[PDB]
């Protein structure tokens, strides 16, 4: 959280929790936010928490016929709330340096 | 009888000898290829040679949504949403790269300009490319199909709910609500349709044009 | 048109063909288990024949070759 | 005239590993012939397109437009445009990933 | 399993019969590209894909979307 | 036309093109002396935090008369070297690209349809 | 506005002799139905080529090869010529 989430990207930071909560065998986000069992796709995990939190968004999607608006689950608001629970500590004590701890 | 719009001169301070010289080059081009009666609701298949290829022809089918352009550079614009994607080609009528133009379905819609079909559903604007032309009747009225479209939600490309456009080809009632029916009726401006000098009375002008048309044959 | 001219010419273009082997190449070679062939690979045997000798081989009589004795005996009377 | 028959005379002169010439339908509009050829290295491709311009400059075609070689900074694809054919040079690895042969022979039946 | 079992045999043989008259495109790579279209894709697939893959080569037989010369 | 930060769509069979979540690529530059980009102009494109070169193939802006005026600003992706990212293109592409200067013979071999 | 400005180097594509028309490329300064000054060009590349032009004026009383309804350029499309095929 030492930089603003805008210059990096909320969904860009969202996938990196899935790198560090699935490959570290620390599956500690599935008792607060247990979706079905556990997932590693950032598309699916931002889906089910947006159902659980009731998140809605109105996005101009760009199809070939024109500009239409489709109500979608709020993927930035799902990427926000998935990052705050990491910083509160309600997701598990994790080391981020296991990649350089290998060897 | 049908007199095509481009032969009518627009109201203006242009010398009539300019439009007489224009109509000579209009009628010499019409000897080369036949230009049928096509309306704003007509579906047209236009074959054009183009200098971008090695000299092949391109057949583009579409709904002739807007038939403005008043002179020798008369244009008509076609629409297709083939393969789910909108294609919009403005065909100049008197450009010598056209070979033949034909109507697939000669019909007319309730509105003089079908520019709202950008904001309509694509189901009401898609057309089968390999579809056969409909069988025509010799001397009857042109078919007007009241096929008032349904639209996508409120952020349209243009404010078609305003009465300055005078669109009569939308089922407005199920896609738009009554409070913003009333707010759009604030721009009603009822004096225009009762007016006299903003109405270009063109009945006398067609007599000279039709005199010019049949004397060229 | 000798009969033994069929024996050393049709087998010769099969000898150049590398998918089959001399190991199991008898006069009564089975084609599924003693040759290891596929459905369209039986056509490839025919197209190893039709380019060099023939040019009138039909479709339904090209299915039941099945063995190197028949490809001499059936196409002997083809001439 | 710079037509299809001398392409076989020119490509097989430098021992091309692959030649694929396709007659496109007159309905579909890019060209008249579509030539796809491969090479051994990116050096073999670059001199190959630089010799097929050598024949055209001396054969004449006075009124026809000139030739621009597209792809001088990349190594896996080289293409040269002409009026009645367009030639395309790739590597044998790059041949399979684009599957360019089946696109112009099957316009909308492919992967 | 396909639309017709004998139609696979005929479509292989007809496309090579169209290929013996090839004179500009190399005959060596043409026969290999026929095989790699069929050995990889026609061994084990789903139900409706069998009908679609054979109908793919029927269009390639006619040459109405382009012929290899 | 296409200025900086327009929303466009990528018309490719890429794995980078079917983006979930924020499914609207945003451009950052046009490679012209103007801000204005027309049919056959290089632009940059920011996709999923990655900046990528791109090529304008048809826009929503009315240009010359017998050229298509596509209802979506659709743009094909290329890298720095010049060949496209993808293998197939399913959208219609205009035939105005052949005469114009640039590496456009790479693009026209990918298009399935020419309208 | 309302000043005398000159546009330079405008090609004649066509001439209608019957109604006395000059078909001038591009736009001319002034409104419609206004009086202009029609001079041969000042541009160095476009001011020396004057050999074939009728030098004092054009005289219709010369009666040699009377000009048609409409004199054309090489590159123009004739209204009445068929559709142009680029192949
Ligand atoms: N700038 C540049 N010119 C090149 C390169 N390779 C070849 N050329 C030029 O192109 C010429 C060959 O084209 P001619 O039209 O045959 C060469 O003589 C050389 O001058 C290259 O990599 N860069
Ligand atoms: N006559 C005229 N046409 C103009 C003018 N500005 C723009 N246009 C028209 O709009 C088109 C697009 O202009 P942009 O500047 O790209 C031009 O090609 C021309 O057709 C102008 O000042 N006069
Ligand atoms: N890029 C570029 N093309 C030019 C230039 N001069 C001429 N051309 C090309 O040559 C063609 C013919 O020009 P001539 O000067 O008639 C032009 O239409 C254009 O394609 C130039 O300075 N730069
Ligand atoms: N033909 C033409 N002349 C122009 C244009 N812009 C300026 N000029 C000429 O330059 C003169 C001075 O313009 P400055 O912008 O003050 C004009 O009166 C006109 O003669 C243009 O776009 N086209
Ligand atoms: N076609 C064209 N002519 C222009 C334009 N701007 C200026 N002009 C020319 O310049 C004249 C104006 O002269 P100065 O700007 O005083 C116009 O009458 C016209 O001839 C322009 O954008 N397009
Ligand atoms: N399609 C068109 N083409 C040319 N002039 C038009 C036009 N539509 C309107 N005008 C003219 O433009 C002026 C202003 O129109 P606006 O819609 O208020 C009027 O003089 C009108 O006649
Ligand atoms: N400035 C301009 N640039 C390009 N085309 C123009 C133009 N003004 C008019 N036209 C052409 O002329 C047609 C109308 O003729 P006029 O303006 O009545 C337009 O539809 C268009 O094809
Ligand atoms: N000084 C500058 N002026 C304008 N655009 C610039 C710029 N520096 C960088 N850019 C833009 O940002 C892009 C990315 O450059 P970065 O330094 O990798 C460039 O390709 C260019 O579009
Ligand atoms: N004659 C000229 N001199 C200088 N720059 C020019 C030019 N013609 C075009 N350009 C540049 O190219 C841009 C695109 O113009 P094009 O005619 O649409 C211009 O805005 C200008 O930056
Ligand atoms: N002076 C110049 N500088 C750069 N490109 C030019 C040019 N003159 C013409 N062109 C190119 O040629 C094209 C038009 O071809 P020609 O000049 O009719 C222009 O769109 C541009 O790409
Ligand atoms: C069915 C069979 C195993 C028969 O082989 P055997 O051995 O004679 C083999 O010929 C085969 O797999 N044919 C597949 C035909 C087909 O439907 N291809 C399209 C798949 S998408
Ligand atoms: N008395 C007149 C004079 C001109 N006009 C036309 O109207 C145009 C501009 O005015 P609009 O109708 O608002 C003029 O260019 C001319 O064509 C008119 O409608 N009535
Ligand atoms: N003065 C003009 C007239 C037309 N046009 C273009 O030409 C098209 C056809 O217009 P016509 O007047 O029917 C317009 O939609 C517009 O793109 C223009 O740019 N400027
Ligand atoms: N890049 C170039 C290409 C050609 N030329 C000139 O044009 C002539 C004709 O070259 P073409 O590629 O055939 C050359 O011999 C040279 O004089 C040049 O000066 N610079
Ligand atoms: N700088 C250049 C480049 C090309 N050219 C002309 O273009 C022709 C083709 O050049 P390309 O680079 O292949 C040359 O033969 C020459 O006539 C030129 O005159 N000057
Ligand atoms: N100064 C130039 C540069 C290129 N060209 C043309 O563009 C082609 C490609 O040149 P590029 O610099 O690669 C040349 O072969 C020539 O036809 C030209 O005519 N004049
Ligand atoms: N000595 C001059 C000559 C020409 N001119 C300007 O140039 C225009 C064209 O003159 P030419 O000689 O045709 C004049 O109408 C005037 O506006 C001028 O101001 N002073
Ligand atoms: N800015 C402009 C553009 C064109 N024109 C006129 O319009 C003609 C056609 O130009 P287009 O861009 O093809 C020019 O030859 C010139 O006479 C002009 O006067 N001012
Ligand atoms: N901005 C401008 C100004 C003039 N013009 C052209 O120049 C002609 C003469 O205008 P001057 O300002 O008198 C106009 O009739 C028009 O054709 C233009 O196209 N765009
Ligand atoms: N900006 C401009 C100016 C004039 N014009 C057109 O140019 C022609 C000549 O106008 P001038 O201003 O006299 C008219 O048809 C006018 O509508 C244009 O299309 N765009
Ligand atoms: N009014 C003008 C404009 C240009 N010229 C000259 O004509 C030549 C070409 O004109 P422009 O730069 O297109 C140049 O030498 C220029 O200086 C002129 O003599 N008088
Ligand atoms: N201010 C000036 C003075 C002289 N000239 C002369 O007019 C010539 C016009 O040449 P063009 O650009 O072809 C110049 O080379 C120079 O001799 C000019 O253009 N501008
Ligand atoms: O005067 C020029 C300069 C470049 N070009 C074109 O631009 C291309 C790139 O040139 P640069 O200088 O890299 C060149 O190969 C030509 O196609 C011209 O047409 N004319
Ligand atoms: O270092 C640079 C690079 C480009 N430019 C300007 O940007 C223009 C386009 O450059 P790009 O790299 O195509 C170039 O013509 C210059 O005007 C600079 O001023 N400095
Ligand atoms: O003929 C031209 C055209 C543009 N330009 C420059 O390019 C700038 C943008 O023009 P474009 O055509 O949008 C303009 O403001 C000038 O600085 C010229 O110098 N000459
Ligand atoms: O009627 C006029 C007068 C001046 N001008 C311009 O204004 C400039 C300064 O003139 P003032 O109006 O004194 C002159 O050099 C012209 O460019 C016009 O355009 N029109
Ligand atoms: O932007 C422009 C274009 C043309 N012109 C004038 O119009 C003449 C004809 O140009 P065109 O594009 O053929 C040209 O020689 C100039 O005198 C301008 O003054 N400015
Ligand atoms: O875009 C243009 C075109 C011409 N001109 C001027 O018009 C003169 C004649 O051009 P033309 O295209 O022959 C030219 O020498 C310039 O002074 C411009 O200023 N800009
Ligand atoms: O303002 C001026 C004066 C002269 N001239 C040109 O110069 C010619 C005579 O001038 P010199 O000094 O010969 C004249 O006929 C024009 O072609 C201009 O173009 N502009
Ligand atoms: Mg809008």
């Amino acid at each position: 959280g030492t930089v603003l989430d805008h210059l990096v990207g909320e969904e860009t930071m969202a996938d990196y929790l899935l790198y560090t909560l699935n490959k570290h065998q620390r599956f500690g986000y599935v008792q607060h936010y247990g979706l079905g069992s556990a997932c590693d796709n950032v598309e699916r995990v931002l889906k089910s928490v947006a159902v659980k939190l009731g998140k809605t968004q109105k996005v101009k999607v760009l199809t070939g016929t024109g500009n239409v608006n489709i109500i979608q689950p709020n993927y930035p608001a799902a990427a926000r709330d998935f990052l705050q629970t990491f910083r509160r500590g309600l997701l598990g004590s994790v080391m981020l340096d296991l990649d350089v701890l290998r060897g | 009888r049908f007199l095509s719009p481009e032969f009518i001169p627009r109201r203006g301070r242009t010398d009539p000898l300019k439009f007489q010289i224009e109509r000579k080059d209009m009628l010499e081009r019409r000897k080369v290829l036949h230009i049928p009666e096509f309306y704003v609701g007509s579906i047209l298949r236009v074959t054009t040679a183009d200098p971008y290829a090695s000299g092949k022809i391109s057949q583009f089918l579409g709904i002739c949504i807007q038939r403005s352009g008043r002179g020798l550079g008369a244009t008509f614009i076609l629409r297709n949403v083939i393969e789910g994607q909108g294609v919009e080609i403005c065909f100049e009528l008197y450009n010598p790269r056209v070979q033949e133009i034909q109507v697939v379905k000669l019909e007319k819609r309730l509105d003089d300009s079908l520019l709202y079909l950008r904001d309509a559903l694509p189901e009401y604007s898609t057309f089968d490319v390999n579809m056969k032309p409909v069988v025509q009747e010799p001397n009857q009225k042109v078919p007007v199909n009241e096929l008032k479209v349904k639209m996508k939600p409120k952020p349209w490309s243009k404010r078609w709910e305003r009465p300055n456009f005078n669109i009569k080809g939308i089922r407005f009632d199920l896609c738009l609500t009554e409070q913003q029916m009333k707010e759009a009726q604030k721009w009603n401006q009822p004096w225009l349709e009762f007016d006299m000098m903003r109405e270009y009375d063109t009945s006398k002008i067609e007599a000279a044009i039709w005199k010019e048309i049949e004397a060229s044959k | 048109l000798t009969l033994e001219g069929i024996q050393d010419r049709v087998l010769y273009v099969l000898k150049l063909y590398d998918k089959i082997d001399p190991e199991k190449l008898s006069v009564n070679s089975h084609f599924m288990k003693d040759l290891g062939l596929d459905s369209l690979d039986q056509v490839e045997i025919i197209m190893a024949m039709e380019d060099e000798f023939g040019f009138e081989i039909p479709d339904i009589d090209a299915e039941k070759l099945m063995c190197p004795q028949e490809i001499v005996d059936y196409i002997a009377d083809k001439k | 005239k710079f037509d299809i028959d001398m392409m076989v005379s020119l490509l097989r002169q430098e021992n091309a590993r692959d030649i694929c010439v396709i007659q496109v339908p007159p309905e579909m509009r890019y060209t008249d012939y579509f030539v796809i050829v491969s090479g051994t290295s990116t050096r073999h491709l670059h001199a190959m397109a630089f010799y097929v311009v050598k024949m055209y400059k001396h054969l004449k075609c006075k009124r026809d437009p000139h030739v621009k070689i597209e792809g001088k900074d990349t190594d896996d694809w080289l293409c040269v445009d002409f009026g009645s054919m367009v030639i395309h040079l790739m590597l044998p690895e790059t041949r399979e990933i684009y599957e360019l042969e089946k696109l112009w022979t099957l316009r909308s039946y492919d992967d | 399993a396909p639309w017709s079992r004998e139609a696979v045999l005929s479509l292989y043989r007809a496309l090579l019969r169209q290929g013996r008259q090839l004179r500009y495109t190399d005959r060596d790579f043409y026969f290999a590209s026929i095989r790699r279209e069929f050995r990889k894709n026609q061994k084990l697939e789903d139900a409706e894909a069998r009908e679609r893959q054979l109908e793919k080569g029927l269009v390639f037989l006619n040459g109405k979307l382009g012929r290899i010369i | 036309a296409i200025q900086k930060m327009t929303r466009v769509r990528v018309v490719d069979n890429s794995a980078l093109g079917n983006s979930p979540y924020h499914r609207a690529p945003r451009c950052i530059h046009v490679y012209k002396k103007n801000g204005v980009g027309k049919v056959g102009d290089q632009i940059l494109l920011a996709i999923k935090g990655q900046k990528k070169k791109a090529l304008i193939v048809g826009h929503c802006m009315p240009g010359p008369r017998m050229t298509p005026r596509f209802d979506s600003n659709n743009v094909v992706l290329i890298e720095d070297n010049g060949n496209p990212v993808g293998t197939r293109i399913k959208t219609p592409i205009p035939t105005s690209l052949r005469k114009r200067e640039g590496e456009y013979s790479k693009v026209l071999a990918i298009a399935q349809n020419f309208v | 506005g309302n000043i005398y400005r000159t546009e330079y180097g405008l090609k004649v594509w066509r001439i209608n002799t019957k109604h006395n028309i000059i078909y001038v490329n591009g736009s001319v300064p002034g409104h419609k139905n206004c009086l202009v000054k029609v001079k041969d060009s000042k541009l160095p590349a476009y001011k020396d080529l004057g050999k074939n032009l009728p030098f004092p004026t054009y005289f219709p009383d010369g009666d040699e090869e009377e000009l048609p309804e409409d004199l054309y350029d090489e590159n123009v499309c004739q209204p009445g010529a068929p559709s142009i095929t680029f192949a």
